[PDB]
């Protein structure tokens, strides 16, 4: 609704990181890191089980 | 102005971006998706959910860079003019980059229809296999794309004319009409006879009109951020970068379908 | 340059003329030296005059040197020396080889 | 307490280029909603006066340390190409004036001095 | 400058005899069984193959490399 | 410390990381190369237990490093993102979070290849993966498709990049540099990212294809089922001879700084130079059947690659004539990267004229899939485009570090690999045209003789590596003081013959481009007011 | 304090590149409104009185083979016809599923016996 | 942001004031890129049975 005025008072008169500056910021951030860290470290725990050659079950 | 006042300013048009997350960030994201890709693939993992995950990681993170891009754009004015003609230029590459891709997957089809082999039966299309005929869906799927052309041209020029609702109207018919293509493309699919699997026929042709097809589903997520930011006052009527690459990018889909409409409908039928 | 010998050396002797410190005459010494022909005489004689001006002595040293290296016998070299000889002991400049005798 | 800096004697910094919006139902210009450098540079192109100086250098004469080329700078130092007299009739000397030393070129012997126009 | 062209000569000279006597020590980890092929007598029972079948006529056939 | 290197937007860090990830994969491969030259060293199994797959894991990972993870990486990725923006005078590169990206796609490319190694055998099926023997038949389990995924992330890099390049070098040029007065490295930087540009698009199609044949059951190289692998030639090679000139053209680049500067004149006809550096650029997607000379052509195809393969002899021959003639007439500075573009000098024209040798398919029936092709290639690779890596690094190094190397050391390196890489690549030659073939881990007996001469080469060419290693060690330990005692040489240009030592104080630095006016190591902010050219 | 922080940094200003910016910024204006007059005219007169022939084209299709789609769900697996050699190629079973089906598999059209 | 300048600075490993050797870091570097080939012959010939 226009607030593009309103936003630029805010993203240049301030000392956050830019992906931080906007309100809803902390809604984005704080899931994607635990969504993020769960999501690179889960085939790092299957690489072993890869090296030996043992198979997941699925019957 | 002074020299004491321009002093505080950047003596050249260049945006010097400032240090962010999102480069080592996607750079994980794609490592953990081949790294979770090719162990779906031999069963080393159970289920899809890591696929999952990981594309689904790999997206938002490229949703949040876009987001860091449109607040350099809009909310800190660091898009000066010498910036806007080297986005255009990264882009122009990037799409000539595409359409050397599609020009490798053309001379796949072309390579197995020149002179086709033997245990097709010296054939094109093979035997047993029942082409689609280039004249019922394709058609009208050629038609809403000419169309869709049409009008993101006047969406455009009325972005430039001053008029808001004649161009929000106009890309909304745009992103409703790539729509209607890439549910076509799922109808036709799902009522086609052969699939992916059926030799090298449906080898090539499922692999240029998907390649097609995930480029018109970037087009109408591309278009639908268009339709945001336009009625979100964003785009103005001589700033509107992301609105011209959409635009280029629509027009060489047009093209590219053409050649893919001509080639894969007409000539190898 | 589709220049003649002459135009060489008449440009090199008004560009000799007008160099007005040591940077400007070792600097027009240094590229009226690096051309594939000896200079003639006249225009290391105003280089001799030259480096009298700026008042450096191991230039004009540097120049029998430098032509010493640049012609192609000993020869030369010694016709070199017999008429510019006059202008050597006028400006009182020993040669190198004379200087440092090994 | 601030305002939008209609010319460019007007611009005071960073926060006097913001800008208003648009109404509600109109399309903004680009005098409407545009910041930063972008503003500013939109600003310098209604005035005529290009910012972001693209000008080449100064291969009219000779400089001499009599009267060197005056090379005007923002900081303490420039990197200036020396080519000739004319415009190109040598290989490229890249030099340095800082405020402390002036450069002569060593091919052609061209003397470049730095006046710094900024504030330090 | 003054003798400085005997050092980078003295050093690729030791670095050639330290890399020779590198490879020797390698080649004492390796397989301590040579095939069978690699001594003098198996090369001149081929060569005897090779004469009976006239084997390179222009150039030569003999197979003995090794003791 | 984490918002510099991770975080990274600034180019010339970016460049440094390429750099390290660079030496380190160089590292690996070097390994690998002795591994495998270590096995070939006599008949019968010597290292390896038997377990030739193993030698062909290794082989594979040994030319995959040492192109797409030391050659890429250091020369385009090092150099072009520290040197082209410093140039032509621009601030960074346009699309720096593009440029990140392109750095950090690489230790996850790394990390796939390892593990593409860990996994069931590894995938040992040359460099270049050919169907059916990359397919699921014969390489089954994820070793081929964690490869694949490497060399689609050194695309990605390698892509983002090209981009990256092309636009910040036609968008950022300092305010007097026209495109004919760009520098010989801008310029090649530039055609290398064109070519980059048009050919990475083809090979990902290919290996998305040879993906897509292994997981999803589709047949585009399944000869039960309508494929043909020639097709997955055509679509290798058309990236692959383009490869291999990116490969080079950056070489030329940087051989044309150090000839010049070392020779104290100018280049003898830049703009023939360019010219040159384009056409090859452009003849070289006209060349790519002289890698398939064998497959079953027509006669008039291969007559005609026969001749698009000799006419690219013309421009590198008028670069390498002029090389000769910008270092005729000169005054030469025998410094240590000017050793190395003199052994380029001779050895590429050596390997380039194998080259020619192998361009006629008439003739190329004697000689493919030898080791006479292998000869060749590590000619013109690791005496051409590692000679102009090393020259570089010498070259650039005091500049963009602050810190110099011993010069005594840095000469018996390079004398060292000099001799050894020719130990190594001089006698397979002898091999291949006495018709021994390639990608073998054990030959017939008659093959022992040179093998054994090039393999305690191979050792000589790991001690001036490990050499290497200890001159970096030394730069960066003790650099501050080789600037104080004669360790080092401090000026690459000594005065002219006429020219004071005083007079030669004001004016200490005589170049032609920016990267050796700028303070040691260069500012953060390098062109806060931008540079200015007549 | 600098002596020289106060002079103008710039000079004259131009009066007729910025005029002709200002009537470049103003006849794009124009042209634009006309161009999208006649590009409305356009995507009106020509595009809906195509997707108008051709939906009217489409329905019959959509009709007459999802009507052959009907009478072929009533032909069981041994009325059907034997596949080619390379038709329904498996190397390795897909990951997803149950094996032999593919990502758009219609059980109706595609069959695998 | 604005970095810091200097010799040292343009690197991202410490070399002049540290707790533990330079030579540590640096010749570990580069011996873990020399032994990544080991390791992949060593399991590799452990699943082969040669060892
Ligand atoms: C980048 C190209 C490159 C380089 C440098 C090398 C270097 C070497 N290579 Fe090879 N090689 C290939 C590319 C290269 N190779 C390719 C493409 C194949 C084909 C694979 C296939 O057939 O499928 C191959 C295959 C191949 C074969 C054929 C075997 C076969 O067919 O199976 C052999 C033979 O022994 C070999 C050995 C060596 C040896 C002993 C070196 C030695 O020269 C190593 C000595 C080199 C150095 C010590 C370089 C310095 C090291 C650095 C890290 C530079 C650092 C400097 C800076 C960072 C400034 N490699
Ligand atoms: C550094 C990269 C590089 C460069 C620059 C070259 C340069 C050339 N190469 Fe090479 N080549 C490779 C990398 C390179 N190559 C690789 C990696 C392979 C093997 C791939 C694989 O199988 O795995 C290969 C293999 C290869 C083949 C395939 C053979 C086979 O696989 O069976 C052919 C065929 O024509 C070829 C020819 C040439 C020619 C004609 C040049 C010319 O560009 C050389 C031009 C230079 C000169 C000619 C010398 C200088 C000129 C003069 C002194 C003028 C006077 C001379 C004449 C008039 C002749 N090389
Ligand atoms: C300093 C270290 C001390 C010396 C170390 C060398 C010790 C030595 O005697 O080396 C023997 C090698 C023979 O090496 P080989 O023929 O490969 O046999 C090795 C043993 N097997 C594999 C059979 C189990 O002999 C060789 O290595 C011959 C190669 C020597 C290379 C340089 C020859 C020219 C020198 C000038
Ligand atoms: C990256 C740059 C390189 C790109 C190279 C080419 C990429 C090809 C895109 C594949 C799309 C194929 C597709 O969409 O095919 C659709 C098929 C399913 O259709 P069907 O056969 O079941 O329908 C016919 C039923 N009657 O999906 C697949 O089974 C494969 C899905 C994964 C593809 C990746
Ligand atoms: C995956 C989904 C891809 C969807 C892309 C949407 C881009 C949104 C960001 C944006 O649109 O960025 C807006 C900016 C400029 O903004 P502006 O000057 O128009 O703002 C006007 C303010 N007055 O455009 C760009 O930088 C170029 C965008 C190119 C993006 C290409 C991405 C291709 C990915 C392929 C994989
Ligand atoms: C086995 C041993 C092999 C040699 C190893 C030791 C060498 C030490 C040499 C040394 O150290 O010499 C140092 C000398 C400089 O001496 P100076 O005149 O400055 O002396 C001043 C008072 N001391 O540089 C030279 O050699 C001159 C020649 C250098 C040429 C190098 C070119 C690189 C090789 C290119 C390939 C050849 C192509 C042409 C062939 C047709
Ligand atoms: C792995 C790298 C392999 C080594 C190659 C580079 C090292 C060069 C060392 C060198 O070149 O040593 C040559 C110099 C020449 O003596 P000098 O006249 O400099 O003596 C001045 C005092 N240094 O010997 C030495 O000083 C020390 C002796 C070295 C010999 C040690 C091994 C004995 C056999
Ligand atoms: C292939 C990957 C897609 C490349 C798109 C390049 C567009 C050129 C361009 O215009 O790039 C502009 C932007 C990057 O801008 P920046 O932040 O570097 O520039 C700062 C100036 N505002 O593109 C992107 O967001 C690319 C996002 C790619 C996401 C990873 C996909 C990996 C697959
Ligand atoms: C055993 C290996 C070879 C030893 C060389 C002995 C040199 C004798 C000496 O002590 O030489 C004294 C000189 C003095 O040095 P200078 O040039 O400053 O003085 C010049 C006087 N005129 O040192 C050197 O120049 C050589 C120093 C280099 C030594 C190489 C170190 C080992 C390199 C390989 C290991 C590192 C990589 C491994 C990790 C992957
Ligand atoms: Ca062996
Ligand atoms: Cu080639
Ligand atoms: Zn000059």
């Amino acid at each position: 609704a226009n607030k593009v005025i309103q936003l630029q008072k805010i993203f240049q008169s301030s000392t956050k990181p830019l992906w931080w500056r906007h309100p809803r910021s902390a809604l984005y951030l704080y899931p994607f890191y635990a969504i993020f860290a769960v999501a690179v470290v889960t085939p790092l725990l299957y690489i072993p089980n890869a090296i030996r050659g043992i198979k997941a079950k699925k019957a | 102005m002074t020299h004491l006042e321009r002093s505080r300013h950047q003596q050249h048009p260049f945006h010097m971006v400032m240090p962010s997350p999102w480069p080592i960030v996607v750079s994980f994201a794609l490592l953990s998706l081949a790294l979770s890709t090719a162990l779906t693939m031999h069963g080393y993992i159970g289920n899809m959910n890591m696929v999952y995950l990981a594309l689904f990681v790999l997206l938002t993170s490229s949703i949040l860079w876009f987001r860091d891009i449109v607040a350099e754009a809009t909310y800190l004015g660091d898009h000066t003019m010498a910036v806007r003609k080297g986005i255009n230029l990264g882009f122009l590459m990037f799409v000539l980059s595409e359409v050397l891709i599609f020009a490798g997957l053309f001379w796949a089809y072309f390579h197995s229809a020149m002179s086709p082999d033997v245990t097709l039966g010296a054939c094109w299309p093979p035997v047993g296999i029942e082409a689609v005929q280039p004249t019922e869906l394709p058609l009208l799927n050629t038609i809403i794309l000419l169309s869709s052309g049409a009008t993101v041209t006047y969406s455009h020029h009325a972005l430039i004319a001053g008029n808001r609702n004649k161009a929000l109207s106009g890309l909304l018919i745009t992103f409703w009409l790539i729509v209607i293509f890439v549910t076509c493309q799922y109808i036709e699919y799902t009522n086609a006879a052969f699939t992916i699997s059926d030799g090298v026929y449906g080898s090539v042709f499922y692999a240029g009109t998907g390649l097609h097809f995930l480029h018109m589903v970037m087009l109408a997520a591309m278009l639908g951020v268009n339709y945001w930011r336009m009625r979100n006052y964003h785009l103005t009527a001589g700033h509107h970068v992301g609105y011209e690459t959409t635009i280029i990018y629509t027009h060489v889909l047009d093209v590219i379908w053409l050649f893919l409409y001509v080639v894969f409908y007409w000539w190898g039928v | 340059d589709e220049e003649t010998f002459e135009e060489f050396t008449a440009r090199y002797e008004k560009e000799f003329d007008e160099a007005y410190d040591l940077f400007e005459v070792q600097r027009v010494l240094n590229n009226c030296f690096s051309y594939d022909l000896v200079p003639a005489p006249a225009v290391i004689e105003k280089a001799l005059r030259a480096a009298r001006r700026v008042n450096d002595l191991p230039t004009a040293i540097r120049v029998f040197e430098a032509l010493k290296y640049k012609v192609e016998n000993e020869d030369q070299y010694k016709a070199y020396l017999d008429e510019l000889k006059d202008v050597r002991q006028e400006l009182g400049v020993p040669l190198k080889e004379e200087l440092f005798p090994s | 307490v601030v305002k939008t800096a209609q010319n460019l004697a007007e611009v005071n910094g960073p926060e006097t280029l913001i800008g208003p919006g648009a109404k509600e139902g109109t399309v903004p210009t680009d005098l409407d909603q545009e910041t930063g450098l972008a503003r500013l540079e939109l600003l310098g192109k209604l005035e005529g006066i290009d910012v972001f100086d693209t000008k080449p250098l100064d291969s009219s004469r000779k400089g001499t340390m009599k009267d060197p080329i005056i090379i005007e700078s923002y900081d303490d130092y420039r990197y200036v190409g020396c080519t000739g007299s004319p415009a190109g009739s040598h290989t490229i000397m890249w030099l340095k004036p800082t405020v402390n030393e002036v450069a002569r070129c060593w091919e052609c012997g061209s003397v470049y001095k730095l006046n710094p126009v900024g504030v330090p | 400058g003054k003798g400085d062209v005997a050092f980078i000569t003295k050093g690729v000279f030791l670095g050639l005899g330290i890399s020779f006597g590198l490879f020797g020590l390698v080649r004492l980890l390796a397989n301590p069984e040579t095939p069978k092929t690699m001594n003098r007598e198996w090369q001149l029972k081929s060569d005897e193959y090779l004469k009976s079948k006239n084997a390179n006529p222009w150039g030569g056939y003999s197979q003995v490399q090794s003791k | 410390m984490v918002q510099r290197w991770l975080y990274s937007t600034n180019a010339k860090d970016i460049a440094v990381l390429y750099f390290m990830l660079a030496i380190f994969s160089g590292m690996a491969g070097t390994a690998m190369s002795l591994i495998i030259r270590l096995e070939l060293a006599a008949p019968g199994s010597q290292y390896l237990h038997g377990n030739s797959q193993l030698f062909n894991v290794l082989v594979v990972g040994h030319a995959v490093l040492m192109i797409f993870f030391l050659v890429m990486p250091a020369l385009i990725g090092g150099f072009g993102n520290y040197l082209l923006p410093l140039m032509i005078g621009a601030t960074d590169t346009a699309f720096p979070r593009i440029n990140n990206i392109a750095f950090w796609v690489l230790p996850m490319g790394l990390v796939c290849l390892v593990t593409s190694t860990l996994v069931e055998s590894g995938a040992g099926t040359g460099w270049t993966v050919y169907p059916p023997l990359s397919s699921i038949q014969a390489h089954s389990g994820p070793s081929v498709d964690l490869a694949i995924f490497a060399l689609h992330l050194t695309s990605i890099s390698s892509l983002l990049g090209a981009i990256n390049f092309i636009v910040t070098t036609l968008n950022m040029r300092t305010n007097g540099m026209t495109m004919h007065k760009l520098p010989l490295f801008v310029w090649s930087i530039f055609i290398t990212a064109f070519l980059l540009l048009l050919s990475l698009p083809v090979l990902s199609a290919g290996i998305t294809m040879l993906l897509l044949d292994r997981n999803f059951n589709t047949s585009f190289f399944e000869v039960s089922g309508g494929g043909d692998p020639i097709l997955y030639e055509h679509l290798f090679w058309f990236f692959g001879h383009p490869e291999v000139y990116i490969l080079i053209i950056p070489g030329f680049g940087i051989i044309s700084h150090v000839v010049s500067t070392y020779s104290k004149k100018p280049v003898f006809g830049e703009i023939s130079m360019v010219y040159a550096m384009a056409s090859i650029g452009l003849l070289g997607f006209l060349v790519w059947s002289h890698h398939m000379y064998i497959v079953g052509l027509d006669a008039d195809t291969r007559a005609y690659f026969t001749s698009a393969t000799m006419i690219i002899a013309i421009p590198t021959g008028i670069k390498i004539f002029s090389w000769l003639a910008t270092i005729h007439g000169g005054s030469i500075r025998l410094a240590t990267p000017m050793l190395y573009a003199i052994a380029f000098l001779f050895l590429f024209t050596m390997g380039g004229l194998t080259g020619v040798a192998l361009a006629n398919a008439s003739l190329d029936v004697a000689f493919h899939d030898t080791y006479y092709v292998v000869g060749h290639f590590h000619y013109v690779l690791s005496m051409g485009a590692i000679f102009s890596l090393f020259a570089g690094y010498y070259y650039w190094s005091p500049q963009i570090l602050g810190l110099n190397y011993n010069e005594k050391l840095a000469q018996i390196q390079f004398w060292l690999i000099f001799i050894g890489a020719n130990v190594i690549f001089f006698p397979m030659h002898f091999l291949g045209i006495n018709g021994m073939p390639r990608r073998i881990p054990d030959y017939p007996d008659a093959f022992a003789g040179w093998n054994y001469v090039a393999s305690i080469g191979s050792f000589i060419a790991t001690l001036s590596l490990f050499l290497f290693i200890y001159i970096l060690y030394d730069q960066l330990v003790n650099g501050l003081n080789n600037k104080v005692n004669n360790k080092s040489v401090i000026y690459n240009k000594a005065p002219d013959f006429v020219e004071s030592n005083t007079i030669f104080n004001l004016n200490t630095v005589k170049s032609s481009s920016i990267e050796f006016l700028l303070t040691s190591p260069p500012a953060v902010h390098s062109f806060n007011t931008p540079a200015v050219q007549s | 304090l600098p002596p020289n922080a106060l002079k103008p940094a710039f000079g004259p200003p131009d009066k007729v590149a910025a005029q002709k910016f200002k009537e470049s910024l103003m006849a794009t204006e124009k042209h634009a409104k006309d161009t999208s007059n006649m590009w409305v005219k356009i995507s009106v007169w020509v595009a809906l009185p195509a997707i108008a022939l051709t939906a009217v084209n489409t329905y019959f299709v959509e009709k007459e083979h999802a009507e052959h789609r009907e009478h072929l769900k009533h032909v069981p697996d041994s009325e059907w016809p034997r596949d080619y050699e390379f038709m329904n190629i498996r190397s390795k079973p897909f990951f997803w599923g149950d094996g032999d089906k593919t990502l758009f598999w219609n059980p109706v059209v595609n069959r695998h016996i | 942001v604005h970095f810091k300048d200097g010799v040292y600075e343009n690197i991202p490993f410490k070399v002049k004031g540290r707790k533990t050797p330079y030579a540590l870091s640096h010749f570990g570097f580069f011996a873990i890129g020399f032994a990544v080939p080991f390791v992949a012959c060593y399991v590799q010939l452990k699943k082969s049975g040669a060892f």
